[PDB]
């Protein structure tokens, strides 16, 4: 999916 | 204290937006629940009415709904939005807008993107030089986890240092070393050691005739 933080 | 952040967008004036890694799972949970709620209340049957300053949901190019704010209504086919959790802007038609339910408001979870600038560097005034610096940053840090430290406030966005996750190398300092940007000096005594380091890198970049300094000084 969309690039985003991986917490 | 360097905190983990995910860098989302780099602006043409060498600012950038980040998400706090520590709240990433909270955002993802909110997004899952919001999208489940949208699936039961389809925007097509909802009649939201877009206005400047109003929050909304907006359907991005991945076909998913995100939180946004309406910045300008140009026409029914052209509504200018800002994606509050990412920092990108988009012009979209009303078919791709809906109501942001109070269950998913910024009171429930704050806007997740924050705009920053690099501390101790000047944004190049020359267009091609500025493009070179922005392009370097986009290649190196766009859509990656970095470490961030807020250095100082300003009459605009706060100014920060970023470190690469792996090497721990200072990103801004890298730009100075490459001769992509000039150093911005400050007076605060607590910044003197780091500004000294940046000026030293700048002088070495000049001696190496890199980028801004290709033809001399």
């Amino acid at each position: 999916g969309r690039a985003r933080a991986r917490a | 204290s360097y905190k983990p952040v995910f860098v989302t967008e780099i602006t043409d004036d060498l600012h950038f937006y980040v998400q706090d890694v520590e709240t990433g799972t909270q955002l993802e949970k909110l997004m899952e629940n919001m999208r489940n709620d949208i699936a039961s209340h389809p925007p097509v049957e909802g009649s939201y009415a877009p206005r400047r300053g109003e929050f909304c949901i907006a359907k991005f190019v991945d076909g998913e709904w995100y939180r946004a704010r309406v910045e300008k209504v140009e026409s029914p086919a052209k509504i200018h939005v800002f994606y509050i959790d990412y920092g990108n802007r988009e012009v979209l038609p009303s078919t791709r807008l809906g109501t942001l339910s109070p269950a998913f408001s910024t009171r429930v979870l704050p806007a997740q993107a924050t705009e920053y600038a690099f501390a101790f560097i000047q944004v190049p005034q020359d267009d091609d030089a500025r493009t070179d610096a922005v392009d370097s940053v986009v290649r190196d840090i766009q859509n990656t986890q970095c470490l961030l430290n807020v250095e100082h406030l300003s009459a605009g966005c706060p100014h920060v240092t970023l470190q690469f996750a792996d090497s721990k190398g200072d990103v801004g300092l890298g730009l100075v070393k490459e001769g992509l940007v000039m150093v911005e000096v400050r007076k605060e005594k607590q910044f003197q050691k780091v500004i000294t380091e940046y000026l030293n890198a700048q002088e070495s970049a000049k001696s190496a005739r890199l980028n801004l300094w290709r033809y001399g000084d």
